[PDB]
């Protein structure tokens, strides 16, 4: 969230020489996730993040191809949002590689993962109430 | 008596009288012209030379008069002519606007409610931040529908995507503030555990230090009086005499190419039409020089926030201070000769290309 | 600029003339006050002597030239009324006055699409020429340079709108009272401002010619004595009153015993000297308090006497009766705010705007000659600034909300001084907040003090009908308030006399059973009272009679009221108790002065009757209790009941919001009508309480069960074709509910709440046959003379027609649009005859 | 119109309204709309043992007259005699 991004910025300020990789992931990301949107917190905190050159912005939480990450690489994803271009320094693909050949996931689990059709970003919030795209939210211990 | 007030601060008028528009308009113009004079003299440029070096000029509502006056300036001799025209225009618009819609004392019940609910003194202009134009316009539409035709409110300054100002009667703006408070979540609310879609939208509204409802229907009848009296005062701006582009506050078009009277357009901009600052800020420039009042709270920092990340530096000439973030300049950066003076704000598209 | 101010020369060889010129005038031409002094060289110690002859005349001539714009003529009767010139209120004049006084109220500032009001302080501007002309005549002789404005005040006449821009106001001044006190001559003037013929307000002004005066032949005093009240308890009081010559009655045989007389007297006294009046007259109406708390004139007080030391009428009334004070102080004052006002350096703008060109306020030399500390600011300016502050703070910057404002100028005020005014709310007068103000200068010295009457915000009085029937209802007010005691005692006495029970006892104790016994002559009278009352009904155009209290007859020795839990829960006793507690509460409020004159009122069910008896006083306590009690008893016989007393009818409270979020009142009415028509039984909405969230339906309790089941169906599911689909549900519910016994119990649904203790469908079409006889009973109880159109119109919102009560053809036509009545058609058809 | 004829007509109208009150439904929605919107009532005073009509007025205002009261700055003070006697009597707690 914003407080976490502020803490990361404070750590980068305390150690300007040491490289810090801010791996931003919205609530739409797989596994454990927060309630924050993937886009708006970046729109708020990008200027502060880039105020420190030693922070690398890595964008995950809902990426599985080059087509949907290229706008984030070039930064033109923000042009539709009435913002200037916002290039990102990298990406992380968590759920996209869950059905890779070398992952220890079982064949039936891989078939189930592939069977999950997914859901666009604007409808990711509809997982705390009912399943959408084959994925639903649950609560941990 | 500006000279007496300056010489003897003890017997200066009270802040409300000073903030009243018949004082505030000409005095703010004089302040902007003083900043321009200080800059030009300390740098050794004549006003005409400094203006020629400027790629463009503009202003937020009132500052358009000063911008066009600076564009008018040619030399130190005619600089007083330009100053006279600017002060005359500002004085007349202030006087006529005050006569059209003079301020009145509001109920102490309303004042007490506003102060008790962590709100400023009601004023004819209310700035709303962190709310989009569609939402602010919807609230204004509800308030107008439930108010009579004479007391309607409308958006005056479109400062940004999430920064607007509504102008109108202080009573109407207080009612709009009540509606916004009803629709506003507590500032000290923790919403981290609620989904983003289901989160209540939080925003900040505050009454600006203004004494009349600028860019409102209430000041419409003063427009004709101003137009008929500026010709009597012999104050007019000519496109040919203007030699740098000046961006109209409403649509951002250059005032030189306007078929109609530039003075009339400026008056209509200040009193009737809204200020679409984003639309006017479409000019391509690397550095912006803010001569307005407020310094860090002035127009320069707001423009910097609007244009952040586009590689456009903003330097405020109204005060001498240091910015720890260093994301906008100050008066020293204008006169610095070393590389510290030349600061280019980061361009995310190019820097992180 | 520099202009001549004083010219000293020799008018005569033995006279020194000091012309004191006042360059500030109406037409700009200077006016000089020639002060003549005799010069006697023989008396070397004091050669210069003031010429007292014609001195007051010359001062008055100069002041006349400054103030009044008519030919100088001091020879006119002070008793005769002064008529000032017509004055036109203009936007420029109001603008100048507001910005000279310091009035920032929005009501007086020009605004688009809204008329501009004028300040109440503008009355002195309008009528200065008439008010100040009162102190001029030669009969009221005195030194105008030594005049002191003791006090001023404004009084808005009720029903008069505040002054507006463009209206023409006529001013008419009259000397209320000129008297010679040892310290000087006090002259009290009253100037009426009238608009379009009607009178708008009255402005009182008290002036003081400081000096020594003995012309008592020209002194007179009018004074409105306080309203006096006498309760005639015995024939001794009647004999004492009849022994008084001044006490006269139109009806000499009027029965004064057990009556309250109100005396509103005006005293005119002409003075022979400082102590003994040359003539004393005391005249006014004497009125009696009717059962409806209405004072109606029955006589006149007319005392006339020559030389006397006092007025015996006032002394007698003070000694015997009690003083009725309209102003009622609160238990403690409520401080509003402490405010600071800075007097301007120059009094020229206020002088020009108000027309008060008194030289003492603008000229140093005139003030020095008058021995003042300086060019003292206008006392009227101070009063107007303070009134602006009160209307801003006490009245929340509402011009119309200020109706009275009296100010007293205890001490002078100099220019450029800080005035600290403390506003307090001390009492109420006729529903108007009484606000005191006390201004103090920088030296903590009081320079101004007075009262103001600020109308309360727009008030409505809504009288409950379905309140709780808890024990001890209104008893705290019965213990404390005297008016509540009077109301409750009158009701209890009437109930004891008529039906032989105590409503106070029923409220206090709530007995389960109450036995009324018919022994003795009083018991026989109570028994006949019980037998007389009958519920009449119209069936087939026939007046059938149903005798309430079946078990009462000539041979009956007692009757017992039967209740399950308590008698206070019974409709027969809970409704009189509710009406009485509400009436007592309102009477306590009225005694405290908390009832605005223009306040509106409404009432739910018999709350309407309570509201009529409270605000309009259409009927007395004795008639109100009779009507309410009869209505309560009629519910015992209005529906058939089994041997155990349980009736087949009832009421439920529906909540469409609980059934669904899009359940409209139209949808609920559709369901109700279709249920009723399909099932054939009686069911309909009786109370529309809250939009789409609270309604009440009445009818056969069995039918209410079907309605509850239908709404349960609609809630649980997502629910000509629509009519048939609803009719299917209606048949299902109808044949599901009818199997139960007739005196069933209505189960509470997800949105339906049965009303406990209700067993008759009132506010329904069922009780339509009984309207005409009940209307006759109401006509018997409510007297035409006691109905007050002023007190009903614009304030009463009937439940039948939920609009302001108005005596108009549109209103009468609207009555038929809901319920047809032949008298309404008679009135509508002959409306032209009634209009003439 | 003559005052006595006006009084007669008003009395007849009042008796008719009172007579048909129990034979007709009570239109308290219209009554509330009248005394809240048409008159802009700033203070409502409820005379009764319990705050029935007071709560009804509060709930009507919450449902319908919320933005209206906000826009026109109407401080609608709903007072019941049973609980808000201090506010009605102007006896604030010191
Ligand atoms: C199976 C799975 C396990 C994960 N485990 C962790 C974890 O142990 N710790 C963690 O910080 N994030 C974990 N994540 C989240 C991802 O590492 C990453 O932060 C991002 O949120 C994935 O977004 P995406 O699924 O849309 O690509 C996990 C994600 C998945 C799908």
């Amino acid at each position: 969230s914003i407080d976490a991004i502020s803490q990361v910025i404070n750590i980068a300020k305390a150690h300007p020489n040491f490289p810090i990789a801010l791996q931003w992931t919205g609530g739409r990301g797989g596994g454990h996730h927060s309630f924050e949107d993937a886009h708006t917190p970046m729109l708020q905190m990008y200027s502060k993040i880039r105020r420190h050159p030693n922070i690398m912005l890595i964008f995950g939480s809902g990426f599985g191809s080059a087509d949907d990450t290229y706008p984030y690489l070039t930064g033109e994803w923000s042009t539709k949002f009435d913002y200037p271009p916002m290039p990102f320094d990298g990406f992380l693909f968590g759920s996209r590689v869950m059905i890779a050949k070398e992952v220890k996931t079982s064949p039936d689990a891989k078939k189930c993962i592939a069977a999950c059709t997914g859901v666009p970003d604007d409808k990711w919030e509809q997982t705390y109430k009912k399943p959408t795209g084959g994925i639903v939210t649950v609560r941990s211990e | 008596n500006i000279l007496e007030w300056l010489e003897n601060p003890s017997n200066t008028p009270d802040k409300d009288y000073l903030l009243s528009i018949p004082i505030s308009c000409p005095l703010i113009g004089v302040i902007q012209l003083a900043h321009y004079v200080v800059t030009a003299k300390l740098l050794g440029f004549t006003p005409g030379e400094l203006r020629s070096y400027l790629k463009g000029a503009t202003g937020h509502s009132q500052g358009l008069v000063t911008a066009v006056a600076i564009a008018e300036t040619d030399s130190w001799e005619s600089f007083f002519v330009s100053v006279r025209k600017a002060i005359t225009v500002l004085f007349f618009i202030g006087v006529r606007c005050y006569e059209a819609y003079p301020n009145t004392s509001l109920p102490p019940s309303i004042l007490e409610d506003s102060l008790e609910n962590n709100e400023g003194v009601p004023s004819p202009m209310l700035s709303i931040s962190n709310l989009t134009q569609e939402q602010v316009q919807d609230y204004v539409n509800k308030t107008n529908s439930h108010l009579p035709a004479g007391k309607q409110v409308e958006i005056s300054l479109v400062n940004g995507a999430k920064n607007l100002v509504v102008s109108g009667p202080p009573q109407s703006l207080y009612g709009l503030n009540l509606t916004l408070r009803k629709a506003k979540a507590p500032s000290g609310l923790d919403q981290s555990r609620i989904p983003f879609s289901e989160r209540k939208l939080k925003f900040s509204n505050r009454f600006l230090p203004v004494a009349s409802p600028f860019h409102s229907h209430l000041l419409v009848p003063a427009s004709d009086l101003i137009n008929k009296d500026l010709v009597k005062n012999n104050v007019s701006f000519n496109a040919k005499d203007i030699q740098i582009p000046v961006y109209d506050t409403f649509d951002g078009s250059d005032l030189r190419v306007l078929s109609g009277s530039i003075s009339e357009r400026i008056v209509d901009c200040i009193i009737r039409l809204p200020v679409k600052w984003e639309t006017t800020t479409q000019f391509k420039a690397t550095h912006i020089l803010d001569f307005g009042p407020g310094g860090a709270s002035g127009l320069g920092v707001l423009t910097h926030r609007n244009k952040d990340g586009t590689g456009v530096r903003v330097i405020v000439a109204g005060t001498l201070d240091i910015n720890p973030d260093d994301d906008y300049g100050f008066k020293q950066e204008i006169f610095d000769v070393t590389s510290n003076g030349l600061k280019k704000n980061p361009n995310w598209l190019e820097e992180y290309h | 600029e520099l202009k001549p101010t004083v010219i000293l020369k020799l008018l005569k060889e033995n006279i020194i003339q000091m012309e004191m010129i006042e360059n500030r005038t109406m037409d700009g031409k200077p006016v000089s006050l020639p002060l003549l002094y005799n010069f006697n060289p023989d008396n070397g110690f004091a050669p210069i002597s003031e010429v007292m002859e014609d001195r007051n005349q010359r001062i008055k001539e100069m002041y006349w030239k400054l103030w009044i714009d008519e030919p100088f003529n001091l020879d006119f009767d002070p008793r005769d009324v002064i008529k000032g010139k017509d004055f036109e209120i203009t936007a420029k004049e109001v603008y100048d006055f507001t910005h000279a006084v310091g009035n920032n109220c929005e009501d007086f500032v020009s605004r688009p699409d809204r008329t501009m009001l004028a300040p109440m302080d503008f009355a002195i501007v309008v009528g200065w020429r008439a008010i100040i002309k009162a102190i001029f005549p030669n009969t009221v002789d005195g030194d105008l340079l030594k005049l002191v404005h003791l006090s001023n005040g404004y009084k808005m006449i009720p029903g008069a709108k505040p002054l507006q821009v463009g209206d023409v106001v006529s001013t008419t001044a009259v000397i209320e009272s000129v008297v010679n006190q040892p310290t000087g001559k006090i002259v009290d003037v009253v100037g009426t401002l009238s608009r379009n013929g009607k009178p708008v307000m009255e402005v009182t002004s008290s002036f003081f010619y400081r000096g020594n005066y003995t012309d008592f032949e020209n002194t007179f005093q009018k004074t409105v004595e306080p309203v006096y009240q006498m309760h005639i308890k015995t024939s001794k009081d009647i004999a004492v009153l009849r022994s008084k010559e001044w006490f006269q009655l139109d009806d000499e045989d009027f029965d004064l015993l057990n009556k309250t007389l109100t005396f509103e007297t005006e005293t005119e006294v002409t003075f022979k000297n400082a102590n003994i009046f040359s003539s004393v007259k005391c005249f006014g109406p004497i009125k009696v308090e009717l059962p409806t708390k209405e004072t109606v004139e029955i006589g006149i007080v007319d005392y006339e006497a020559g030389a006397s030391h006092g007025n015996p009428v006032v002394d007698f009334l003070k000694r015997n009766g009690s003083t009725l004070e309209q102003k009622v102080n609160l238990e403690n004052p409520i401080p509003i705010a402490v405010l600071d006002s800075y007097t301007p350096s120059t009094n020229e703008p206020y002088a020009r705007v108000s027309g008060d060109l008194n030289p003492i306020h603008v000229s140093r030399h005139f003030a020095s000659y008058a021995n003042l500390p300086g060019t003292i600011t206008h006392g009227m300016f101070s009063s107007a600034s303070v009134r602006a502050l009160i209307e801003n703070w006490a009245a929340d910057s509402v011009s119309s909300r200020v109706r009275g404002y009296t100010c007293q100028f205890v001490d002078m005020v100099l220019p450029n001084t800080a005035l600290k005014t403390s506003i307090q709310h001390v009492g109420m007068i006729n529903g108007r907040k009484l606000i005191k103000f006390e201004t103090r200068n920088e030296d903590d010295v009081v320079v101004l003090t007075g009262e103001a009457e600020i109308e309360q915000p727009v008030t409505t009085f809504v009288f409950t009908g379905q309140g709780s029937q808890e024990q001890g209802m209104g008893m705290d007010l019965y213990k404390t308030s005297k008016a509540a005691q009077d109301v409750w005692n009158r009701a209890d006495n009437h109930f004891k006399d008529t039906y032989g029970f105590s409503i106070l006892d029923i409220v206090i104790n709530n007995p389960v059973n109450l036995t009324i016994h018919f022994g003795g002559e009083k018991g026989k009278r109570i028994r006949e009272n019980y037998s007389a009352m009958i519920f009449e009904t119209i069936v087939d155009g026939k007046l059938k009679t149903e005798k309430i209290f079946k078990e009462i007859n000539e041979h009956s020795t007692s009757y017992t009221f039967r209740s399950e839990k308590g008698l206070l829960s019974a409709t027969q006793f809970t409704q009189p108790a509710l009406t009485l507690m509400e009436k007592a509460a309102f009477e306590d409020l009225k005694s405290k002065g908390l009832i605005p004159a223009d306040a509106t009122f409404a009432g739910h069910s018999l709350g309407e009757y309570a509201a009529l008896a409270s605000l309009a006083d259409v009927m007395s306590i004795e008639s109100l209790v009779e009507v309410v009690f009869y209505r309560g008893m009629t519910m015992q016989v209005a529906v058939p009941r089994d041997e155990l007393g349980r009736s087949n009818y009832g009421m439920i409270a529906i909540n469409p919001g609980r059934v669904a979020a899009s359940f409209s009142q139209e949808a609920l009415q559709y369901v109700v009508e279709r249920v009723g028509k399909r099932t054939g039984w009686l069911v309909e909405i009786v109370n529309y309480n809250v939009e789409n969230q609270q309604y009440v339906a009445a009818g056969d309790l069995r039918a209410l069960d079907t309605v509850t089941n239908v709404l349960n169906f609609i809630k649980l599911q997502k629910i000509e074709e629509v009519e048939g689909h609803l009719f299917e549900i209606i048949d299902e519910a109808s044949k599901k509910s009818a199997v139960k016994p007739r005196p069933l119990k209505l189960e509470r649904g997800f949105a339906c709440i049965p009303l406990v203790g209700i067993s008759v469908p009132f506010h329904s079409t069922y009780l339509m046959n009984g309207v005409k006889p009940f209307k006759s009973f109401l006509k018997k109880n409510i007297i035409k003379e006691n109905v007050k159109v002023a007190r009903l119109a614009g304030k009463y919102i009937p439940n039948l027609t939920a609009k302001p009560f108005q005596v108009t053809k549109e209103y009468f036509q609207d009555v038929y649009d809901l319920t047809g009545s032949e008298p309404i058609k008679e009135i509508i058809d002959n409306w032209e005859k009634y209009e003439q | 119109m003559k005052p006595e004829v006006e009084q007669e007509l008003a009395h007849i109208l009042l008796t008719e309204l009172l007579a048909y009150q129990f034979a007709s439904p009570v239109r308290w929605i219209e009554t509330q709309d009248v005394f809240l919107k048409d008159f802009n009532t700033e203070r409502v005073v409820e005379i009764g043992p319990s705050p029935t009509l007071a709560g009804m007025a509060q709930r009507t205002l919450k449902n319908k007259y919320e933005s209206y009261d906000a826009a026109l700055s109407l401080h609608r003070e709903i007072l019941c005699y049973s609980k808000d006697a201090k506010e009605i009597y102007y006896t604030p707690d010191p």
